[PDB]
């Protein structure tokens, strides 16, 4: 009656969309988001200009293949906004250009990814960025050095993608097609399977103890069990902090479960960590920047049964904390997820698949070839497999075109990366 | 001193569960020669648990059930492929070569050991090959398929008023406490790994009912309990429960599987913390009979067992094992301890009391 | 990798910030948030309009209690913000003043309160602003309109406050002091008690079933059972739907509840709605123009038992849709809350006492005479009960002045509003 | 026809509860008039509940409650004022004059009406004054001391082998249930409102365990059921249940607190959608034991208890009630039916039709 503080959550707001509605219509605008604009108030074109000043003023922004060059180079330029970290992790054959953009505009972010990229196909594109791609490993290393020697590394050939079929994974290998050297069976049921830097982890055994978890690669070597019980828990890896997190599950008394829990290479131990807001089931993991995104499942419904879920939940990894997303997903039910780039290629039903942008709140379809679908990403290249055994595709990213690219198992249950 | 029993045949060890199965039984003959090793064995008496006829089985389960898993063969199991959903044997706890033959040997040293501890025989009896508790009346649940400690105590109540029973453990025990849940003669305090885990029942307010309202305490923990919490729970919570219940002869299940590094199991608890459990128990100076279940990472439960037989001799083993017959699976280190794992303890102080707390009122409630 | 929809949710925030840093540091901003300076682009003083561009540039509003009036007419006159329905809410000896204020800016808010209060102090006070209150009921009407009769109404004498202690519910009644003027006994433990328009509603029974309602005023009118069977379960009051809601509740399974339910008066009737997103018990209710706040009680923690809750839960019952509030309370633990004007006066604890005004995040103290206080709101006056038999006490929002005003109970369980 | 037996004594209606008090037993009078004013009483048979021997009541009890019970009067609470919260008597369900007196014709009814049922006497008993259904083994809850429904079915299980128990209410039979959880003598069927309700227990997942796993089923309902949804999910549900289990002699529980406008329930059938499932469970012509419980609301339960007394007579009733005894309290309508509340029905026909796959997968595991 006397005293208060009044803080008003939507003058932000009111003032944002009074300034576009006179603004369009009819330099604040400009400098409250750009420190160069500030500091001031050519290399740009009318065309790239024109969406610029449509982010600076609207902040609608839409992205056509031709533009992203400008849409880097004036959004390193002109601004620090989020439209050049949008744009440089989109950018995320073209590797040796990409990567004199990235050393020329200083991204510690597009290089690494760019890095990636060529030490991967060093072999099919045989100064300092040359060391720099020696240096992070590679497969003719030295024969592309004679196309100094103490700057170069190996790792053999590490397992490209792996998949479990039918009991026994085989360890597919990508050679720039798909080639299969190695394979190993299983005496155990897999409940859920994560491909750890080259490594192949596999959690499972009986239904009403499935914590026993093997790194089969001589293989069969034992590891810590989780404290947990849950069927289909969405099962990540993130080498950043080297910890394999197990989110959601469905206990053995058919109720869902939103316990987090997470493994750790180095240390071989599991630690619990902060609940799932909302319980779920089956959904599909993506692990994109450390943040895990939990995508469909099962979710409770007519306080005894499950339905289809189609929510997105987000658990940040650094600060632990879970939150689910205020828009919802196309569709709804058993869901498959691969990551690329900073994107989640997420297949379900049939015939459908969406490219979905988590950071942002847009997902995109692309066409099929109109045929249970289960995608996998590659360091450039993404495959798609039948649930059943063509067995296998190859789908462009621009075009959309599913190109026919050895398999020898008769049923595909899992498809890591 | 304290007359100790032991209980092992050396046939047990060829009872192959099947590929990729963490549960070994012939981890135990992997622990009888560190008794033998240590010498041990001498100043022991040992025995050999003798065949459970079918009819003793038929004393807390039912005559179908024995009778099922009495004519299961591995090479018939066509025939009785209907019965295997009825029973839950087959899949989570398949079916192998001499498996009655094996609850032959299991079954046989609870009972038999009971015996001799009703009796005035001895102070403590011993069975590694023991300690199955999940199975339940007419069911298999988990690896077990008779349930020797629910034979055992029916075994004992016939000498005894009141039985505690003392399961250290990182599983709940379905079994015997199912079996005792709704009676005032045997009261099953169960230190257990609460949750999500295989069990899913012993809950803090799963507390009894009917006649036995008061008679079920449980005590719902995390994973990753260390040595100084789990004794500094164990031991007031035991002297209260004593003090409050006047036991006549206690059943304590020791779970190796609760040590850590186990191939299953969660906890971090050490050789010298598992055995100070039991040294615990014995400073009430009952009759204390000894089930040896679990029992999953082969090494360290064939060393947590060897302690334990140690403890229960009150001799004195060197950390320096000997050379051994499976040397070779002890390692580099040859210690006969174990170094406490880097994980971390999910079970604060204020947890760990409040539940205690919880605990001490139920129990002012006993008549 | 072709096209998608970028939406940046931090552009409004990152414009709001810089247009504040620039403007404060060096017509859109005020433009953007009033449509007569949008029009435009001496009845106001230089000191209100200081607060005036504060609130159009920064948004930071607080008040000493003797600008109220310029708040007011400025914010009608210059802008129809967020920050005229604050200040008038805040508005809602001073009624006969405040009714041609109201009358004067068209506020059908603030009339309806100012009618409120000259009604309920028409003798106290003895053209078509008295027709309205004549019409609206009053306690001398035709002795006040002597000093046409057709425009009159009665409700006789309504309870301003009802009291259930130790198990009679004594109905005190406020006289322009206090007074004690009805008075019945119930045979039955009273779980939950509602006030409701002038009428008494009781909850209980015995504590397995504590589903039995009353409506003793013959006392003992039976009324619709719950169909949940908990205990410190909030109920609250909202004649504006004309239902009375019952909000989480604990349940006989030591298990916290998050279900909510609704009365009507006039189909005498229960109706399930949705849940709470978290679980609370014995918190205090808070009817605020429809929406009800749930303040503190016990939360779920150890996975076995109960802490002291700090949190606010709001159920939006136009939408019939729950949130919990991004902030915190000052304190937790066993509470009591009371609705005047557009505040919360919550009091918990000992020697404290909160003015939380729910549309915002901010709480006040006021200091207590320094003694389980039990708060209720009258038609503009807060009496303060002490749980234990002076025994009732007279609070002053403005002066925060504690002064001692008939008490014939041992205990006081219930302090109806 | 189908004979029918009546169970009745006037001086149950003197069992004075105590002041605000739900349960009103004298109810069962002012229906007893309706049966007489009506001109049923003719056509039938009419005996009165004989007293229930306190070892009588020792067959599902135990002996310590029933004496506890027998020996506390009014007068001398203070003697056993500890015992009253072993057994949780003196304050939920309070002690009262005469209590023993009033189970002694509560019970009475139930063993004594059974005995004419299994025998070839009746293809129908009545007995309003029963259907005391939360009593446990050893406790009062609830409302019911001693469990008449429980008596009458072991009492049955003496004639017959299979027997379904039908519980038409608005709670779920815990004593029942739990009677006959772990046995397929038994099957219970029953429906009831789930959730945050009195008895807590009647999960959909509680199926049953040991060997009569499959052998309870609940139909867990939310509040506000109407007419067609519960004949709709009664009758399909029922028909199965039987055909999958052949059930000797059904034991109906139907409790008045199901209709629309009771003082206690929140279901909203209406005295001719409660008569349908009588009707409905008539069809299959079965050995039909008729235990009228709950009853709060006195002149629905009262109108409601008459009309399925007259479809047990398979007679016609007119609607307009003639002036009876307690009239005044029938009010204004005269009208012999209740007209349902505009209460919602929160069981939605996709809820309903999950929930009956749900028991229909459940019935097809019957052996
Ligand atoms: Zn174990
Ligand atoms: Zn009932």
């Amino acid at each position: 009656f006397v005293n208060y503080t009044f803080k008003d959550r939507s003058h932000s707001g009111r003032v944002a969309q009074g300034i576009m509605k006179l603004c369009l219509e009819e330099r604040l605008v400009l400098s409250a988001q750009s420190c160069f604009f500030r500091s001031m108030f050519q290399d740009v074109s009318e065309s790239v200009f024109q969406l610029l000043v449509d982010y600076i003023y609207h902040g609608t922004v839409k992205l056509r293949a031709e533009e992203l060059q400008e849409i880097y180079e004036v959004s390193d330029m002109y601004q620090l906004t989020s439209l050049f970290e949008e744009c440089s992790r989109f950018l995320a054959g073209n590797c040796l250009q990409v990567m004199w953009l990235a050393d020329r505009h200083s991204d510690p972010e597009l290089y690494t990814a760019a890095k990636h990229c060529a030490k991967t196909h060093l072999a099919q594109l045989q100064h300092r960025l040359l060391t720099d791609i020696i240096s992070d490993g590679v497969q003719n290393p030295t024969e592309a050095i004679e196309a100094l020697r103490t700057s170069l590394k190996e790792i053999g050939e590490n397992v490209h993608i792996y998949l479990i079929g039918k009991s026994l994974a085989v360890s597919l290998h990508c050679a720039e097609s798909i080639s299969v050297s190695g394979q190993n069976s299983l005496c155990h049921q897999i409940t859920a399977a994560c491909k750890h830097g080259g490594d192949l982890y596999v959690v499972g055994g009986s239904i009403p103890r499935p914590r026993r978890m093997w790194k089969c690669n001589v293989d069969w070597e034992w590891c810590a069990p989780l404290p947990r019980d849950r069927l289909q828990h969405t099962l990540v890896s993130v080498p950043g902090k080297d910890a394999i997190y197990s989110l959601g599950g469905k206990t053995l008394q058919d109720t869902l479960s939103n316990a987090v829990i997470y493994y750790r290479v180095g240390d071989n131990v599991w630690t619990e960590t902060t609940q799932l807001e909302v319980a779920v089931s089956g959904a599909a993991g993506a692990n994109l920047n450390g943040i895990i995104y939990l995508l469909g499942g099962e979710e409770n419904d007519l306080d005894f049964f499950t339905k289809p879920s189609r929510l997105i939940q987000c658990f940040d990894t650094e600060t632990d904390k879970c939150h689910v997303k205020p828009y919802v997903l196309p569709f709804a039910g058993r869901m498959h997820a691969a990551v690329h780039k900073d994107l989640v290629f997420i297949v379900a039903e049939g015939d459908s698949l969406v490219c979905y942008n988590p950071l942002l709140d847009s997902f995109t379809r692309l066409c099929l070839p109109e045929a249970l679908w289960k995608i996998a990403s590659c360091n450039g290249s993404i495959y798609v497999f039948r649930d059943r055994y063509a067995n296998t595709y190859k789908l462009d990213p621009a075009t959309s075109a599913v190109t026919v690219t050895k398999v020898l198992l008769t049923n595909l249950q899992f498809v890591l990366a | 001193k304290k007359k100790v029993c032991y209980y092992y045949d050396g046939d047990i060890g060829n009872y192959y569960y099947g590929q990729g199965h963490p549960m070994k039984p012939h981890r135990i003959r992997m622990t009888h020669n560190l008794l033998l090793n240590y010498g041990l064995y001498r100043k022991m008496e040992i025995y050999r648990p003798h065949k459970a006829t079918a009819e003793e089985m038929t004393k807390y389960h039912s005559d179908e059930y024995i009778k099922f898993l009495r004519s299961i063969r591995p090479d018939n199991m066509s025939e009785y492929s209907k019965q295997m959903q009825r029973f839950n044997v087959g899949e989570d706890c398949p079916v192998f070569d001499g498996l009655f033959e094996f609850c032959q040997l299991s079954t046989g040293g609870s009972v038999a050991g009971a015996v001799k501890l009703n009796r005035q025989q001895t102070d403590m009896a011993v069975n590694w090959a023991g300690g199955l508790h999940h199975a339940k009346k007419s069911e298999a649940s988990g690896f077990c398929y008779v349930n020797d400690i629910v034979l055992a105590i029916l075994e004992l109540l016939k000498y005894h008023q009141r039985v505690l029973y003392i399961d250290i453990d990182i599983h709940h025990g379905d079994g015997v406490e199912e079996a005792f849940y709704t009676t005032d003669r045997v009261m099953t305090v169960s230190f257990h790994k609460y949750g999500e885990y295989f069990p899913g029942t012993g809950d803090l307010r799963d507390i009894g009912a009917g006649k036995g309202k008061y008679y079920a305490v449980n005590f719902p923990m995390r994973d990753g309990i260390d040595d100084e919490s789990y004794g500094q729970i164990f031991k007031p919570i035991i002297s209260k429960v004593m003090e409050m219940y006047q036991p006549s002869a206690v059943v304590l299940q020791c779970g190796a599987d609760s040590l850590s590094g186990d191939r299953l199991g969660c906890f971090n608890l050490t050789v010298k913390g598992h055995a100070k459990c039991v040294e615990v128990v014995k400073t009430f100076n009952l009759p204390l009979l000894m089930l040896g279940g679990g029992g999953y990472t082969i090494r360290n439960v064939a060393r947590c067992w060897t302690y334990e037989t140690a403890v229960a001799l009150d001799c004195e083993i060197p950390n320096e094992l000997p050379y051994n017959d499976y040397f070779e699976y002890f390692g580099p280190d040859f210690k006969l301890h174990i170094s406490p794992s880097n994980m971390t303890n999910q079970n604060t102080p204020e947890y760990m009391e409040k539940i205690k707390q919880r605990l001490f009122e139920n129990l002012r409630m006993l008549p």
